[PDB]
C-alpha cells in the first residue's frame, strides 16, 4: 500500500461533502475516480495533495503519518486543469522551479530539466514563453514540471479536457506509456466514461462523497452493482419484471413489458416479486417483420436511426411507450443494411447476457 | 441697483460690516483679499480693463500707480463726509490735493515677544535677532520694504534710499539672518504665536491686539533703532463700471460710528479724528496702538522710492529661496 | 487580531480631521485650538454672508454643467469603442491613459497660454472647458468597463432579427449602460467641486468659485463659517449618492 | 453617428491636450516681454538659470519630499489592499465606500484641520500630555516632516485602488501551484506575486508622485520658508513676477519624469501579457 | 428544388483570399452540413448567406430573386450563434417576441405565437424568468425558439451544441432532427465533429481552404472516399503503400503490399510499376494471435496498446516495418471475453473486396 485513508471527513460552509471514506491506493497502478459533476473528487485530490486540511481522520504514506504535514513538504505533485504555467518564465525555469526551491546543487539542474523535457518531447522549445505555445504543448510543460521532482504519486485533474478529439486519443496512450516507463501511481479525476474505461487499471465510482463500486473496468461494465453505476457508464435499458413461478435453479419465469418468457436469475425469489431487467444495446437482436406472422419477441417500432459509420443505432418504441435504443454492427453477411421510419419490428435478446437486480 | 467689487487687505473688514451697507443702499458687494502690495499690483495688470471697482493701495504706491495710469480722478463733491478726517495726515507730497486717495488706516510694526517663554527685556533692538542663539525660530513679515527697512536702520541709513550701494549693503547683511527664519507670514502674523510655534519676531501692532483680546501675552517691544510706520488709502481704478458705487462706499467708511465699530474690533489705529475721541479707555489709550509723540518721531515712515522699486523686489525674491 | 488593528488605524488616520471640522463648527472660540462651549452662532452668521453664498452657488452650477456634458460625450465615446473595431483603437486607448496620467499644474498653465493666445477672456467659459477636459477620461473608463462585461454578438443578433441602428441604442445598449452612466455623473460632480489647482489659474474676478474664497480664509484662519459651510456640503453630497441609485435602477 | 464620435474625441484631445503642451515647450525658449508676456526671440538663457545652485537645490528638495510620500504610500497601502481582498464578499462594498467619502468634504479644509491637530498647543499634544508619555510637546510644523504627512494623507486613496484591482485579478491556481512545488510564503511573494502585480505598482506611483509635486497648499499651510514644492515656484512666476518663459521652463522637469515612469509601465506590461 | 444558389462567390479579408471560388446549390426540405478543419471558411460562408458580410463578386439567389445586396433585415433567413447571444435584461418572452415586434406585428397576434414557439421547445413554464436563472441547455433552447418564431425559409446554425456535456448533447441531436421534420424548412449546420456530421445529416459538404472536396450522402463519404484527406478526416483509415506487379483478371491485380504478395481489387486500368494507396478501416481487419510458429499467413506484427471501450476492443499493433496500424474488433459475436498481452505476436488479414485503392 502507498496511501491509506481512514475515516476522512470534511465540511464546507456547514454543508457536508465527504461523509466517510476508507480507500487504499497500491504501488504502481493507474487509478481513476469517475462521477457526476461536483461530487467531492476534487476535495479528495486536494487532501492527498495537501492544499486542504481534514476535519477528522488520518492519511498515511508508507506508514508515516502525513495528516498535518504542510503541503510544501509532502512528496506528492499535482497537475491542474488550467495548466498553471506562470506566464513570465520560460519553459526551462518553469520546470526548474521545484529543483531550485528544494536546494538542489546547481551542477545538475540542467541535465535533470533536459531529461524531464525529453520524457514528453519538448527538447527544442526550451526558451519560449508560455504564450507562444499551443494547448497541447502547455499540457506537456505542466506534466513535465510535475514529474521532474521524482514524486511518489501524480494527481491529474481533468488533465486532457480542453483538447480536440484526436489529440486526446494520442495523449491518452502517451500518458499510459509514460506511467509504465516511470513506475509510480497515477490518480486521475474525470467525468467522461470512455476515457475512464480505456486509460485505467482500476476504477472507483463516486456519487456525493461515497464510494459506490470499486473494481476493474470489466467488472463494472459487465457486472454492475446497482442502477446508478449501471447507467452512469454505457447506455442501459431497464425493463420492469414481475415473477410468476420458478422453473429451476438457473431459469425463472416472469412477465416483462407484457410478454411472458423465462429470464436467468441467480438469487432466491418468491412469487409476486418485482425485478429489474438490464440489457446493453449491443447485446440485443432485432429483425424486421413485414408479414402477418407477429411472434417471437415484443412488438416495438422505430422512431429514429443514426448511421454511426462503424455501427447503426436505432430508437424503438414498444406497445407500452418505452424507448429501447438498440445498436447493430456491420458484418460480412450484412454490409450496408439500413432501416426506414415507422417500420414494424421484433425485439429479442441473446440468452443469459443480462443482469437482474432486487 | 448694480454691484461693486471691493479688493482689500486681509483683516480690515470685520464680519457684518458689509451686511450693513446692503440694507441701506440696495447694492450688493463682493469682497476679496490681498496679502501684499506686489500681489495687488500684478492682479490689476493681468485682468485689466474693469476687473475691480475699489482698490486699497499703500501710500507709497499712490505715486507709482498714477503714472502707469491705473488710478483716476476722485470726484470730491459727493464725498460729503471728508471733513471729519484728521487734517494732520491730509496734505503730504505723494498726493497734494487729495484727488487720488483718501486715508483709511495707518499703523506700526515692532518686535513681538511671548511672555511665557522669552523675557520681554532680553531683546530690545533689531540687532538682537541676528544673534546665533535663535537658529530656526523667527517669524518675519512678507513685505519687501519692511524686511529691508530693518537692515538699513541697523547699519545706519535712511529707510527711503535710492542708492545701489546701500541696498546692496542690505542684501549682503540681511542674508545672514535667513538661517534663523522659520516662516514668512503676512496674512495673520499672530497665528504662529497663538498656535505655539514661534516666540519671537516681527509683528504688526494691531494683530498683537487681537491676540491679547484672546488668551496670549504678546508684548510689542519697540526697538531702539526706530519703528516702521505706514498708512493705507482708498482709490478707484481707471476703468470701472460702478463709478457711483465706489464713491458711495468711501462716504460710508468715513462716518464716525462706522469707523469706531471697526476700530474697536480690529485694533488698528484710525486716522479719523472725529471718531478718534469716541472710544474705549483700552483702545484709545494703549501705548502700542496710539503711541506718544516721541516714538513716532524716532522711527521712519514709508515714503516713495521712485524707480528703484525693482532693486528692492528683485533682491527680495532671491533671499527667500535659501 | 492585529490585522484588524492595521485597518482600524488607516481609517482613523483619514477620519480624525473630518471630526475636528465638525466639532469645531459648534465651538465658540474663533480660532479652534481648544474647546470653549457650544454655540449655533456660526451657521446663522453664514446665512447672511453674501460673498461666500455666491461662491458656493457658482461652484454648484459649474459642477452640474461640467458633469453633464462630460458624461454625455464620454458615454458616447465608450459606445463607439465597444461597438466598433478598427486599427487605431490601441492608439486611442493609449491617448486616454496618457491624458489621465497627467499633472494638473501643467494642464493649468497650458490652458492659460492657450486662452491667452487665441484671445478669450478668463471667466465662465474657460472654467467650463477645463473642467470637461479633466473629467472626460474617468467617464470613458467607467462606461467602457461596464460594457466590456457583455457579449458583443448581441448587436449582430439584433441586426439579424430586423432592427435599425438607432433602435439598438434605445432598446439594448442604453439600458445595459445606465448603472455606469450615473456613476460617471456623480464622479464628475465630485471632482469639479474640490478642484483647486486648475481653478486658481484659469478663472477671473467675474466668476469666483469656492476653493479660491476658502483659500484666503484658511490662510487668515479666523472665520469658522468655513467649518460650517463644509458640513452642509457633505450632507448635500450624500443625498446625491443615494438619489442616484434610485434613479439609475 | 459612425465617424462623428471618433472625429470629435480626437478633435478635443488635439486642441485641448497635446497642442498646448507643445506651446509650453515652445515658450520655454522665448524671451521675456512686459506687453505680450513673450517676444519672438530665441534664447537659452532660461535653461542656464536652472543650473544655478540658487534655483537648483529647490528642485532637489522638492523631489526628496515627493519620493518619501510615495514610498510611504506603498508601505502602508500594499498591506491594506492585501488584507481587504481576504474578507467576505458581502462587506467589501461597505469598506471601499467608506474610503471614498472624505472627498466630498473640501480638501483645503481637511489640511487646515490637521494643522490644528498637530500644533504645539493643539490636540494630540494636550491629550498626549496628561496621559504621561511626554515631558515636553512635539513640534512638527514648519519642518520637512509636516509636508510629507499632508501629502500622504490626501494621496493615499489613489494608491489603494490601483493595487486593489491587480490583487483581486490574480489567478488563485497560480498561488496554489507554487505551494505544491515547495515554495514558502516568502519565495511565493518575491518570485510570483510581485511580478504579477508590478503594472499595478507603477500605476500607483504615477498617481501619487506627480500630483505630490503640484500640491502647493500643503507647503503654504504647513511647510514654511525652508520647505517648498515645485508647484509653488510656477505659481509665483506665472502670477506674481509674471516671467512666463522661466515659469514654463520649470514645468519641464515634470514632463521628463512623466515620460520615464510611463516607459516602465509599457515595458512591464508587455512582460506579463 | 432550388432554394439557395451560390454562383461564383469571391471574398477576401485583410488582403488574404479565404474563399477562392465556390459553386454550391441548396435544396428545399433537406438537412445540410458543412464540415472541415478549424478556419477553413465555413463561418464566412454562413455569414455571407445570413447577411452580416457582403461579397465581392458573384450573386446569391433565393427563390429566383437576387438578394446579393438586400441587407440582413429583409432576407427570410435566421441564425443561431455559438455564445447564444442572449439579451440579459429582457425576459424569455421578450427575447422571443423581439423579432415579431421589429416587423410591426399586430398586438393581438403576438402572445399565441410566442407561446407556441416556447412550446415546440418545452419552455411553457419558464416564460417569465430572465436568463442567468436558466441552465446552458435552456439558453440554447431559448435561442432556437427566438430564431424560429419569425418563420424563416432557412435556419442556419453555427456549432450550436458544442458547449454542452455528453448525454444532453446526444438528446438534443434527436430533438433537432425531430424539429426539422416537423417544420419543413432547410437546416444548414456547421460543425467540427465527425460523428455529429454522420449521425444527423442528410447531405455533407467537406471544405478545406475554400474548395469543396466532396458532396453527398454520409454513406457516400464514409464508404467511397475520393482523396486521402476525406478518407482520413471522417473516421480512421489505414494508409498502405503498394507496388503493382501484373494483372490477374478483369477485376484483380497482383501487388507488393508492405512486403508480401496478395490479391487486391482495382477497377480502373493499371500498368506495372506504379504506386498505389490501399485504404482499410479498423472496421474490416481481422486479426488472429499466433502462439508457436503456426498459421503465419498474412502480415506479422506486435501489439503495443489495448483499449477497452465496453462494446469493442481497439489495439495498436506495430508491424516489423515499424508501422502502426489500428485494429478494432467487437464482442457482439459469440466470443464472450478476450484480452491481449503487451508483446503478443499477431497476424493481420482483411476481408475480400472491402478494400479501397487510390492512384497517385
Amino acid at each position: 500500500p502507498l496511501v491509506q485513508l481512514a475515516g476522512i471527513r470534511k465540511c464546507f460552509d456547514g454543508k457536508e461533502v465527504i461523509p466517510q471514506l476508507d480507500l487504499t491506493i497500491n504501488n504502481g497502478e493507474f487509478l481513476t475516480l469517475l462521477g457526476p459533476s461536483g461530487c467531492g473528487k476534487t476535495t479528495v485530490l486536494r487532501l492527498i495533495a495537501g492544499l486542504e486540511t481534514v476535519d477528522s481522520g488520518r492519511i498515511m504514506l508508507d506508514n508515516e503519518d502525513i495528516t498535518h504535514v504542510p503541503a510544501e513538504n509532502r512528496y506528492v505533485n499535482t497537475v491542474f486543469q488550467s495548466y498553471a504555467l506562470f506566464p513570465h518564465m520560460t519553459v526551462f525555469e518553469n520546470v526548474a522551479f521545484g529543483l531550485r526551491m528544494q536546494k538542489t546543487p546547481a551542477a545538475e539542474i540542467t541535465p535533470r530539466v533536459m531529461e524531464a523535457l525529453r520524457m514528453v518531447q519538448l527538447e527544442t522549445f526550451a526558451q519560449r514563453k508560455p504564450h507562444q505555445l499551443s494547448g497541447g504543448q502547455q499540457q506537456r510543460v505542466a506534466i513535465a514540471r510535475a514529474v521532474v521532482n521524482k514524486p511518489r504519486l501524480l494527481l491529474l485533474d481533468q488533465s486532457l479536457s480542453a483538447l480536440d478529439y484526436k489529440l486526446r486519443k494520442q495523449m491518452q496512450n502517451e500518458l499510459k506509456a509514460l506511467q509504465r516507463k516511470l513506475g509510480i501511481t497515477f490518480v486521475f479525476v474525470t467525468h467522461d466514461q470512455e476515457e475512464a474505461l480505456t486509460m485505467s487499471d482500476r476504477i472507483v465510482v463516486m456519487r456525493d462523497g461515497r464510494i459506490e463500486q470499486d473494481g476493474t473496468p470489466r467488472e463494472i461494465y459487465e457486472e454492475p452493482k446497482n442502477l446508478f453505476v449501471a447507467g452512469f457508464i454505457g447506455e442501459i435499458n431497464m425493463f420492469n419484471a414481475t415473477v410468476i413461478e420458478r422453473l429451476d435453479e438457473q431459469r425463472v419465469r416472469a412477465n416483462v413489458e407484457g410478454r411472458e418468457c423465462n429470464i436467468y436469475v441467480n438469487f432466491a425469489v418468491e412469487p409476486g416479486q418485482k425485478l429489474h431487467v438490464l440489457l446493453r444495446p449491443e447485446d440485443l437482436r432485432v429483425e424486421e417483420i413485414n408479414d402477418d406472422n407477429h411472434a417471437e419477441g415484443l412488438i416495438g417500432y422505430v422512431r429514429e436511426r443514426n448511421y454511426k459509420g462503424m455501427t447503426l443505432e436505432s430508437v424503438v418504441e414498444l406497445e407500452n411507450g418505452k424507448m429501447v435504443m438498440v445498436s447493430e454492427f456491420f458484418n460480412e453477411d450484412d454490409p450496408d443494411f439500413d432501416h426506414s421510419l415507422d417500420q414494424k419490428m421484433a425485439i429479442n435478446w441473446v440468452e443469459s447476457w443480462e443482469v437482474v437486480l432486487a | 441697483n448694480n454691484t461693486l467689487y471691493f479688493y482689500n487687505w486681509t483683516e480690515y473688514v470685520p464680519p457684518g460690516l458689509l451686511e450693513q451697507f446692503t440694507k441701506e443702499t440696495g447694492i450688493k458687494v463682493i469682497y476679496s483679499t490681498y496679502e501684499s502690495n506686489e500681489t495687488m499690483y500684478a492682479k490689476l495688470k493681468t485682468y485689466k480693463d474693469g476687473a475691480y471697482d475699489l482698490v486699497v493701495p499703500s501710500t507709497y504706491y499712490v505715486d507709482k500707480m498714477r503714472k502707469e495710469g491705473m488710478i483716476q480722478k476722485i470726484d470730491k463733491s459727493k464725498l460729503t463726509n471728508f471733513s471729519n478726517l484728521d487734517p494732520d495726515m491730509l496734505n503730504k507730497p505723494f498726493d497734494p490735493n487729495n484727488d487720488y486717495s483718501i486715508p483709511y488706516i495707518w499703523g506700526a510694526t515692532a518686535i513681538g515677544v511671548n511672555g511665557d517663554a522669552v523675557d520681554p527685556k532680553s531683546v530690545t533692538s533689531w540687532a538682537d535677532l541676528w544673534k546665533p542663539e535663535y537658529k530656526g525660530s523667527l517669524l518675519l513679515t512678507d513685505d519687501a520694504r519692511e524686511v529691508f527697512q530693518m537692515a538699513l536702520r541697523k547699519l545706519g541709513y535712511s529707510g527711503n534710499t535710492t542708492d545701489p550701494k546701500e541696498i546692496e549693503a542690505a542684501y549682503n547683511e540681511l542674508k545672514k539672518l535667513m538661517p534663523n527664519v522659520a516662516a514668512f507670514n503676512s496674512d495673520n502674523p499672530a497665528n504662529p504665536y497663538m498656535e505655539g510655534e514661534v516666540n519671537l519676531g516681527m509683528i504688526w501692532n494691531g494683530s498683537a491686539f487681537v491676540a491679547r483680546q484672546a488668551g496670549t501675552p504678546i508684548d510689542v517691544v519697540w526697538p531702539k533703532e526706530g519703528g516702521i510706520f505706514w498708512m493705507d488709502s482708498l482709490a478707484i481704478p481707471a476703468n470701472a463700471k460702478n463709478k457711483e458705487g465706489a464713491l458711495k462706499l468711501i462716504n460710508f467708511l468715513l462716518r464716525p460710528d462706522v469707523a469706531k465699530q471697526v476700530a474697536e474690533t480690529i485694533g488698528y489705529p484710525t486716522p479719523n479724528l472725529a471718531a478718534r475721541k469716541l472710544l474705549s479707555p483700552e483702545v484709545a489709550n494703549d501705548k502700542t496702538l496710539y503711541p506718544d509723540a516721541e516714538t513716532i518721531k524716532n522711527g521712519e515712515w514709508q515714503n516713495d522710492v521712485g524707480a528703484a522699486s525693482s532693486i528692492y523686489e528683485e533682491y527680495y525674491q532671491k533671499l527667500k529661496a535659501g | 487580531l492585529l490585522r484588524g488593528g492595521f485597518m482600524t488605524a488607516i481609517y482613523a488616520y483619514l477620519y480624525i480631521p473630518i471630526i475636528i471640522l465638525i466639532v469645531n463648527s459648534f465651538n465658540s472660540s474663533r480660532f479652534g485650538i481648544n474647546w470653549q462651549g457650544f454655540t449655533t452662532k456660526w451657521y446663522s452668521l453664514l446665512m447672511n454672508n453674501d460673498s461666500l453664498l455666491q461662491a458656493a452657488q457658482h461652484s454648484l452650477t459649474m459642477a452640474v454643467f461640467s458633469a453633464t456634458f462630460a458624461t454625455l460625450i464620454g458615454s458616447l465615446t465608450a459606445v463607439a469603442l465597444y461597438r466598433y473595431r478598427f486599427r487605431g483603437k490601441p492608439f486611442v486607448s493609449g491617448m486616454l491613459f496618457v491624458v489621465m496620467m497627467s499633472p494638473d499644474i501643467v494642464m493649468a498653465i497650458s490652458l492659460l497660454v492657450l486662452f491667452m493666445l487665441l484671445g478669450i477672456q478668463l471667466g465662465f467659459w474657460s472654467l467650463l472647458f477645463s473642467h470637461i477636459t479633466f473629467c472626460l477620461p474617468f467617464v470613458v473608463v467607467t462606461v467602457y468597463s461596464r460594457l466590456k462585461g457583455f457579449d458583443v454578438r448581441m448587436l449582430e443578433a439584433a441586426k439579424d432579427l430586423g432592427a435599425s441602428e438607432f433602435t439598438i441604442l434605445r432598446k439594448i445598449i442604453l439600458p445595459l449602460a445606465m448603472p455606469a452612466v450615473a456613476a460617471g455623473w456623480v464622479l464628475s460632480f465630485t471632482l469639479s467641486m474640490d478642484d483647486v489647482v486648475v481653478s486658481s489659474f484659469v478663472t477671473g474676478p467675474s466668476y469666483e468659485i469656492l476653493p479660491l474664497k476658502i483659500y484666503s480664509m484658511v490662510k487668515v484662519g479666523v472665520s469658522p463659517e468655513v467649518n460650517a459651510l463644509a458640513t452642509i456640503l457633505l450632507v448635500l453630497s450624500l443625498v446625491m449618492v443615494i438619489a442616484s441609485q434610485l434613479i439609475a435602477r | 453617428f459612425q465617424n462623428v464620435v471618433i472625429v470629435t474625441i480626437v478633435g478635443w484631445l488635439v486642441l485641448f491636450v497635446f497642442l498646448p503642451n507643445l506651446m509650453i515647450i515652445g515658450t520655454s525658449f522665448l524671451t521675456r516681454d512686459d506687453a505680450s508676456f513673450v517676444k519672438m526671440v530665441f534664447t537659452l538663457d532660461n535653461y542656464t538659470r536652472l543650473l544655478d545652485p540658487l534655483y537648483f537645490e529647490v528642485l532637489l528638495h522638492s523631489l526628496n519630499m515627493a519620493l518619501i510620500a510615495t514610498l510611504a504610500c506603498l508601505v502602508l497601502g500594499y498591506p491594506f489592499a492585501w488584507f481587504l481582498a481576504k474578507l467576505p464578499h458581502k462587506v467589501r462594498p461597505l469598506l471601499l465606500f467608506l474610503l471614498i467619502v472624505p472627498f466630498w468634504t473640501n480638501s483645503l479644509i481637511r489640511i487646515y484641520g490637521l494643522k490644528i491637530f498637530l500644533s504645539t498647543k493643539g490636540y494630540l499634544n494636550e491629550f498626549l500630555l496628561w496621559l504621561g508619555v511626554i515631558d515636553t510637546p512635539i513640534r512638527i510644523m514648519f519642518t520637512p516632516s509636516a509636508v510629507i504627512i499632508g501629502l500622504v494623507y490626501i494621496l493615499l486613496p489613489f494608491m489603494v485602488m490601483p493595487l486593489y484591482s491587480s490583487i483581486e485579478k490574480l489567478d488563485k491556481p497560480l498561488l496554489e501551484a507554487a505551494r505544491d512545488l515547495g515554495a514558502s510564503k516568502l519565495q511565493t511573494f518575491i518570485r510570483i506575486i510581485i511580478p504579477l502585480t508590478m503594472p499595478g505598482i507603477i500605476a500607483g506611483c504615477l498617481l501619487v508622485m506627480l500630483p505630490a509635486m503640484g500640491l502647493f497648499y500643503v507647503s503654504d499651510l504647513m511647510g514654511g520658508a525652508k520647505n517648498l514644492l515645485i508647484g509653488n515656484v510656477i505659481k509665483v512666476q506665472f502670477l506674481n513676477i509674471r516671467d512666463w518663459p522661466f515659469g514654463a521652463a520649470t514645468s519641464i522637469t515634470l514632463t521628463i519624469v512623466m515620460g520615464l515612469m510611463l516607459l516602465v509601465y509599457w515595458r512591464a506590461s508587455r512582460l506579463l501579457n
